[PDB]
């Protein structure tokens, strides 16, 4: 059990209604370096409620 | 222009000085009321106002 801290509030006015998360490529020398086929997931996991 | 999107553009509002220990009528960031102030001992959490 652990709470969340209100942190930050920005007063933007705009509608949400989908939404999407970014990642963070891992390429290097191994991969063939073309940007379709030389990426490496690297290690992550997340979930969403 | 008065669009629906919170307001942003506010004036400047003023501030007075901090008596204690005395009945007075308070108005602290929208917190009206009449009483007396004197220090406290309680520890709030950083974000916690009231």
């Amino acid at each position: 059990f652990s709470a969340l801290e209100p942190l930050v509030d920005l007063p933007i006015g705009i509608n949400i209604t989908r939404f999407q998360t970014l990642l963070a490529l891992h390429r290097s020398y191994l991969t063939p370096g073309d940007s379709s086929s030389g990426w490496t997931a690297g290690a992550a996991a997340y979930y969403v409620g | 222009e008065l669009l629906h999107a919170p307001a942003t553009v506010c004036g400047p509002k003023k501030s007075t000085n901090l008596v204690k220990n005395k009945c007075v009528n308070f108005n602290f960031n929208g917190l009206t009321g009449t009483g007396v102030l004197t220090e406290s001992n309680k520890k709030f959490l950083p974000f916690q106002q009231f």
